[PDB]
């Protein structure tokens, strides 16, 4: 945002005094703007909203539709789960719930786990979901044809380092640099 | 020098094709 | 020495490195773009508020300046008229 | 061009903020309370109809800590908002309402039902107040400390989504300080003349009991209404007098620092010394307080530590780089710096910890609404709104399918 | 490079007021009217420039 | 005093004139119809327009 | 040349040139639809054949065709000036919706072809007339009363209070 | 420094108000208007 | 682009930091003893301490005497005045030989004048007098200051001047919007013109509209100009005098060269000494190169006796290839280098030696590289043999005709046949003299 | 005046001598 500094500088035409630009403005006229209804092609349901546009671009298209990209999701209903997307600890219900939720939260694993329903299904950590998603993607790749454990070691190493009591933090960090 | 166009900070540009990237939420990778 | 041993045993599983960095990639999407458009628009909002506060300050203070200069100009005009009549009187008496 | 005819409603615990998308500040800010009279809600709405004394009129709040307590009174609040402050019939304007993350999902469903069915707005959306407060500052990785009159809470947000289970709730809020100053009034015997009777200002020097007269025309007022107005008076007192120590409260320092002066509505005036520094320490350490001092009470620094800890380290470093303080209670003088030192002690400074600067009344209260204004005009966000034709099934299924 | 002005002079009008005057220059395709400063007025009156003669004016000098 | 200190009289920056035909910066001024112009094509167009205007009026 | 200062009251329209000490043209903001269209100066005289509408209620423009006609009258009759040759300064009640300001800009630039425009809050302009850096403005206008706090010339929108009685309903009482 | 990637303010000089404004970076606000932001750098006095 | 002269390869003396000459370096080959002596002389010049010291470069023609002198010039750089002169230059129809010699002496003494100008520049925003009831009594209209607002592109500053500046403010046609310069010290207003912002394309007056001053209001910093003592002598001997009868009459008469008196030169010396004492000036004495010094006559050498003994003299390098020659101006007085023995007494003689075949080959290769000529080794050997037969200059000069012949032949190299053909087309002094006899 | 003859051009349209009647 800012750090409490001078105000922004904005474009202006009527610097000087509209005696300079009297001619440059009088000789031209504006393109007629209109409040026009539009429907974004990115909308699965064809709802319509208003906004200001030039009345020569009316109803053309919504430039932000190109931001509507989505990441893929695997598919299985009756037999692909048993044949290819096999599992022995996760039910079809839990896998489908996790997959729909991952689409909800666009494979943002942390908030995915945050939502992961702990009372419709048994508890588990983020890296379990991450590695299971990797496994399902690998299986899909095979039919359609770095290490989670070290990440757990990560979480525990950071937890130990930070939970370290302040005096030990200072002493060890001294010991850290001395050698 | 910095020999640049002091580039813009525009609104996020619309993608012609994917560019798989995301910052480290921890902002501490090393 | 004692530091060396303490770090060696601790460094086995507890110090001097975060073990490895994961290498999985991630394609860009719609929500990340919306959050970036967010960041840009919030910057715009804050900067616009800053510009408007500074502009209101400068404009109101220039208007106050206009009023003060105007009042000083009227006072100076009255004083100058008094002194001009006094100088005409001086020129005639002289 | 990214804007639509969007209205951003941000109903917190104290005041309702209604304004148009793209607006720098909320258009209107009038209190959550609302008047009542015998027959349904025969009524009185904003700071102009809620203050004139009346024959046995009673004041209630359709809200409580942000969750709706009476949907009919909420509906009439909204009706008056649209009728006068925004003075545009609601049938055309997309709306996005802010709800506290801990507000029930069923209440979100019922809110959507009321909105769409009755008011027949053509679009809708929901996004949490903490989410919007972090929205205002442009930060994906943020930690929010919201503290209004009725509740104080700390909530982290990453990727713009709340860590829904990472919610910390602490009644140590504006009402906590208000009760503390109330017992202060009682202990040193302030007689709280309500401003609405006083008609003379025979003021007196320091400490003396000021003289005054009550207007003969005054009719009887229900106790709830008088309670509300004197509560507003003591809220003004909270704003004016209260100050927070930089470090842990000390008696000798608190006495040494120069006292401050406050005058009451009737002309009674008094000077405060160490008590004003002591009071916010009650928020920062509930133990010293009377009654509301059990170990169950959780202070600000403990609240932030608890909220930060409950989430794993994949985002905790992000929380380190930005601590965002919003809501009313954060405006107590020198509260933010005290919180900053408090966290610098509680949270190991070993890694990168920054605050995020935001001071003025506009920036703290309305940062919840400012984020909503930022979203509503956002170009990509226009696809997200719940349309009426969508609503036909969305109010039930997609009010959750869409708005996390 | 010189950047001169050439044209047949159509008019030089009363400069009596610090003197200010107009000069009308003419090509086969264009004619324009020039507002004369003191130096240019002195130069024009010193050369006795008259209606219906072809001059060239060096803009730099 | 006024003879020696006329002072005041703000300079009044001129108008950046434009050519009606090509909307280019003006560098000529037609003695008849002091409309400014920039090209010879603009000059003949301006003179035709003046002829039509005076015919109409 | 000069800037046109058109102040759109709630029943009283004031117009003039920037730098003038007083609004030269003052005419009631009346518009009448026969039982052509006429504005206050002539409308107030033509009542017998006319039905009188007000385009501004409580300082907020009611409908835009009548206000269009009010501005047309202002310029072409009262001021006789060409809108295409003068910058226009418009004043609108505090708490005017965004759509109303946008429509005002649209009407000016499109229909009246003004070169330069500005919309300023009436209360802040009254403060400018007073000549104080910070202040609270009590403006009991023609159709509504507004209490506007101003700090460093910046109107604080949250604190602005509207009370819906003023000269007109006072005359009714 | 900490190497933040977004706060790329830089020395800049305008043309019409031809002076070194100091640390300023360019941005597009609403409506496609290019705005220069600024810092109140402690170098502010050096730019005389 | 640049044209290749006979000495365009000579870039320096080619000495190592110890003062020893490399076999070949910076365009010079061989002649090591002479290059080392020239390095000593370069250090003498750089010391700026000794006045009127003379060195004679003596040797057969083509032994690098002028090459060494121009190498000295390159070593001293462009900041040190190097005045080259031929002995034939002293025979002017306008001034005596002594005057020519002394003028050339004064051209080798350089002067760096550093003057710091302080000016207040800008466009006049306001000219307002500050009125006061100040005077020592008096019922008049009194002003104690004149407010001038100067606007540059950087900013605006309000200057408060002595009230006496009002006279020059209207003596100059200074109004608001005019571009002006107010000498910080002189306090003289000076209207450059009008600001170019107030300049329509329909305005015919020119040399009136000047661009708005860039930068700050308060700046003109230091102007540094390098002159010779002869420039000051000439300037002060005949004033420009373009204002009055002097103008028309003097310009109408031809400006002949005059015999400047020692009085003028002494006064110039005094003025330059005072300038140096004030720190406005720096003295950079240079070197005078008299080539073909044997062309000077006995009177010139006798004058050089006195000119070389003055404390103000430069360092003089004499070149002479004469073996044992009658001194010009004498009928039968032979002295070694055509120079009187009493002038050789106050000279230090650097002797240049004939080049061995290998040194000639190196010089020819250096010259070929300088002229952008690719030469085969066989052609280089044959050209070195030609130079051994005829002379170094002759072989050096066949390079460009032979390169042109190779270009005409489609080649980009000089081969033996091309140099043989050029040798047959052009003759040297020896072969031509054989033909004449 | 320039606009008494001729006719203003909409921004983006190339200037051509459109003339009022
Ligand atoms: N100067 C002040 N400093 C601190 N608190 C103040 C001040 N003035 C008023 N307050 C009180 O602080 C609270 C203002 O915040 P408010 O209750 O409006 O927050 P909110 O944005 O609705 O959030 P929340 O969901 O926490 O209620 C009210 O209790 C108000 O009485
Ligand atoms: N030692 C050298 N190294 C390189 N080039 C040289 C050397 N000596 C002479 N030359 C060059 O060879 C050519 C002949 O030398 P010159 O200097 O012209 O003869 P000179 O001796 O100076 O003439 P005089 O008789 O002394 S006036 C010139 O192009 C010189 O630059």
């Amino acid at each position: 945002s800012d750090k409490k500094d001078a105000p922004p500088l904005l474009p202006s035409d009527t610097g000087q005094g509209y005696r300079t630009v009297k001619a440059k403005l009088g000789s031209k006229k504006v393109r007629p703007w209109k409040w026009m209804p539009f429907t974004n092609p990115a909308r699965k349901d064809g709802a319509m909203f208003f906004h200001w546009r030039r009345a020569a671009e009316e109803g053309k298209d919504y430039p932000f539709a190109r931001f509507n990209k989505t990441v893929q999701v695997p598919v299985y209903s009756e037999q692909e789960y048993q044949l290819y997307l096999h599992d022995d600890a996760w039910t079809k219900a839990e896998t489908d719930h996790l997959f729909d939720l991952s689409r909800r939260f666009d494979l943002r694993f942390v908030v995915i786990h945050d939502r992961y329903d702990h009372q419709q299904f048994k508890k588990r950590s983020v890296e379990d979901l991450k590695e299971r998603y990797y496994h399902i993607c690998a299986k899909l790749a095979n039919v359609r044809a770095f290490d989670a454990g070290h990440e757990r070691r990560r979480k525990e190493q950071l937890e130990r380092l930070y939970n370290r009591t302040p005096e030990q933090v200072a002493e060890e960090e001294y010991l850290l640099q001395e050698l | 020098d910095q020999t640049e166009v002091m580039p813009l900070w525009t609104p996020p540009t619309p993608p012609q094709d994917d560019s798989d990237i995301y910052l480290d939420s921890v902002m501490c990778l090393m | 020495h004692q530091r060396i041993a303490e770090l060696r045993k601790a460094g086995l599983w507890s110090q001097r490195r975060l073990p490895k960095l994961q290498e999985a990639p991630r394609p860009k999407s719609h929500w990340d773009y919306l959050l970036e458009e967010m960041q840009w628009m919030a910057t715009d909002f804050a900067q616009e508020r800053r510009w408007k506060v500074a502009a209101a300050k400068k404009l109101v203070r220039t208007v106050v300046r206009h009023h003060e200069e105007k009042q000083l100009r009227e006072e100076r005009g009255k004083k100058e008229e008094q002194s001009r009549l006094r100088r005409i009187a001086a020129s005639t008496a002289r | 061009g990214d804007e639509v005819g969007a209205l951003v409603f941000d109903i917190g615990s104290y005041t309702v903020r209604a304004g148009y998308a793209g607006e720098d500040c909320p258009k209107v800010d009038f209190p959550t309370a609302i008047g009542m009279v015998v027959e349904g809600p025969t009524y009185y709405i904003d700071t102009n109809a809620l203050r004139v004394p009346r024959e046995n009129m009673e004041a209630i709040s359709p809200l409580k800590n942000g969750m709706v307590e009476d949907w009919d009174s909420f509906q009439a609040i909204l009706d008056h908002t649209y009728k006068m402050h925004v003075k545009s019939e609601a049938s055309l304007h997309p709306v996005l309402m802010s709800e506290a993350p801990w507000n029930t999902r069923a209440k979100r469903e019922k809110l959507t039902e009321l909105m769409f069915e009755h008011y027949n707005i053509p679009a809708f959306f929901l996004c949490k107040t903490a989410v919007l407060t972090a929205f205002a500052n442009g930060r994906s990785t943020g930690l929010i400390l919201d503290s209004g009159a009725t509740h104080t809470t700390a909530i982290p947000v990453h990727d713009g989504y709340v860590l829904q289970q990472g919610i910390v709730k602490s009644p140590l809020a504006g009402d906590f300080i208000t009760m503390q100053c109330r017992e202060l009034f009682q202990e040193m015997n302030i007689e709280l003349v309500p401003p609405y009777m006083i008609a003379s200002k025979e003021a007196v020097r320091e400490g003396s009991p000021a003289n005054w007269k009550r207007k003969e025309k005054l009719p009887q007022v229900t106790r709830s209404w008088h309670n509300y107005m004197c509560n507003c008076v003591i809220q003004d007192f909270q704003a004016s007098v209260l100050q927070v120590s930089d470090s842990t409260y000390d008696e000798q320092v608190a006495a040494q620092m120069p006292t401050v002066h406050y005058e009451f509505p009737n002309g009674y005036n008094c000077d405060f010394g160490a008590e004003r520094l002591k009071i916010p320490e009650g928020l920062f350490d509930p133990s010293n307080v009377k009654g509301l001092s059990g170990n169950t009470m959780l202070g600000v620094s403990h609240v932030v530590t608890t909220s930060v800890g409950m989430c794993d380290i994949d985002i905790r470093p992000g929380l380190y780089g930005s601590v965002i303080v919003a809501g009313g209670n954060t405006l107590i003088q020198s509260f933010t710096d005290r919180l900053n030192r408090e966290l610098s002690q509680k949270t190991p400074p070993s890694m990168r910890l920054k605050l995020i600067a935001n001071n003025t009344t506009v920036e703290r209260r309305f940062s919840s609404w400012i984020g909503g204004s930022i979203l509503a005009s956002l170009g990509t966000f226009q696809q997200m709104w719940i349309s009426k034709q969508e609503y036909e099934e969305g109010g039930k299924q997609c009010v959750e399918r869409k708005c996390p | 490079e010189t950047e001169i002005i050439e044209g047949e002079v159509v008019e030089i009008q009363i400069d009596r007021p610090s003197k200010v005057g107009k000069l009308t220059l003419k090509t086969t395709e264009m004619e324009t009217i020039y507002d004369l400063g003191t130096k240019m007025i002195e130069s024009l009156t010193k050369d006795k420039v008259q209606a219906g003669d072809v001059i060239t004016i060096d803009k730099a000098t | 005093f006024e003879e020696w200190f006329p002072q005041g009289r703000p300079p009044k920056v001129p108008v950046r004139e434009v050519c009606p035909v090509t909307h280019r910066p003006a560098l000529y001024r037609d003695p008849v119809t002091d409309i400014p112009y920039a090209t010879a094509r603009a000059f003949k167009i301006i003179r035709e327009a003046y002829k039509k205007y005076i015919t109409a009026h | 040349i000069a800037a046109l200062v058109v102040d759109n009251g709630s029943g009283m329209c004031k117009a003039g040139f920037a730098g003038d000490d007083a609004p030269r043209a003052v005419f009631p903001s009346i518009v009448g639809r026969p039982r052509d269209s006429y504005v206050g100066d002539e409308a107030q005289s033509k009542r017998g054949i006319l039905t009188l509408k007000y385009p501004i209620e409580h300082g907020i423009v009611t409908n835009w065709d009548d206000m269009e006609k009010i501005w047309h009258h202002t310029f072409y009759n009262e001021l006789r000036v060409a809108p295409e040759e003068h910058p226009v300064l418009l004043t609108e009640a505090p708490l005017n919706p965004k759509a109303n300001r946008e429509k005002m800009t649209q009407i000016m630039f499109e229909t009246f072809n003004t070169p330069a425009m500005y919309v300023a809050i009436q209360a802040v302009l009254s403060l400018y007339a007073s000549g104080r850096t910070t202040g609270i403005v009590m403006d009991s206008g023609d159709g509504v009363t507004h209490t506007v706090p101003i700090y460093e010339g910046y109107a604080l929108p949250h604190a602005i209070l509207r009370l819906d009685l003023a000269g007109r309903d006072l005359t009714d009482y | 420094g900490l190497g933040d990637v977004r706060y790329r303010y830089c020395l800049t000089t305008l043309t019409v108000p031809q002076r070194c404004i100091g640390f300023a970076r360019r941005r597009v606000g609403r409506g496609g208007r290019v705005l220069l932001d600024r810092a109140h750098s402690d170098y502010d006095s050096v730019f005389h | 682009t640049q044209r290749i002269a006979s000495h365009s390869h000579v870039k320096g003396l080619g000495l190592d930091e110890s003062g020893l000459a490399k076999q070949a370096a910076s365009g010079l080959v061989g002649q090591e003893n002479a290059r080392e002596a020239c390095g000593v002389i370069v250090e003498l010049i750089k010391s700026k301490k000794m006045a009127g010291r003379a060195v004679l470069l003596a040797g057969p023609p083509g032994t690098g005497k002028t090459a060494l002198a121009l190498a000295i010039a390159q070593e001293l750089g462009s900041k040190v005045p190097f005045c080259p002169m031929v002995g034939s230059e002293v025979y002017s129809t306008e001034i005596k030989k002594t005057e020519v010699l002394m003028e050339n002496f004064r051209r080798a003494i350089g002067l760096r004048i550093k003057e710091t100008k302080e000016v207040y520049e800008g466009e006049v925003t306001e000219l307002t007098p500050c009125e006061t009831e100040n005077p020592m009594g008096g019922y008049g209209k009194t002003i104690s200051h004149v407010i001038i607002g100067l606007k540059t592109a950087k900013g605006t500053k309000q200057l408060k001047l002595d009230p006496s500046i009002f006279e020059s403010l209207q003596k100059e046609r200074v109004e608001a919007g005019d571009v002006i310069y107010i000498e910080a010290n002189s306090g003289a207003v000076k209207r450059q013109g009008r600001c170019d912002t107030y300049a329509t394309e329909f305005d015919l007056e020119a040399e009136e509209y000047v661009p708005l001053p860039k930068g700050d209001v308060h700046k003109k910093k230091e102007i540094i100009q390098d002159v010779t003592l002869h420039d000051l002598d000439v300037a002060n001997a005949r004033p420009q005098g373009g204002q009055d009868i002097l103008s028309m009459m003097g310009q109408l008469m031809k400006p002949k060269k005059t015999e400047i008196t020692d009085k003028l030169r002494g006064e110039i010396n005094k003025v330059v000494n005072k300038y140096i004492d004030q720190g406005i000036a720096e003295l950079v004495p240079g070197v005078l190169f008299v080539d073909e010094v044997h062309m000077l006559d006995i009177e010139c050498f006798t004058y050089l006796h006195r000119a070389l003994e003055s404390s103000i003299a430069p360092i003089v390098i004499f070149a002479s290839n004469r073996g044992n020659c009658v001194i010009r101006g004498t009928e039968d007085i032979t002295s070694p280098h055509g120079i009187p023995l009493d002038l050789l007494d106050r000279v230090m003689i650097i002797r240049t030696m004939l080049y061995t075949p290998q040194e000639m080959k190196q010089i020819i290769k250096i010259r070929a590289q300088t002229e952008g000529i690719n030469i085969s080794e066989e052609a280089l050997n044959h050209l070195g043999e030609i130079g051994t037969k005829t002379t170094l200059r002759y072989s050096v000069q066949l390079l460009t005709p032979a390169n042109l012949l190779a270009k005409i032949n489609g080649k980009d190299s000089i081969e033996k046949e091309h140099v043989e053909e050029i040798s047959e087309l052009f003759y040297d002094a020896k072969s031509s003299a054989k033909i004449l006899a | 005046k320039a606009s008494r003859l001729f006719q203003p051009v909409q921004y983006g349209q190339k200037p051509e001598g459109r003339t009022v009647a």
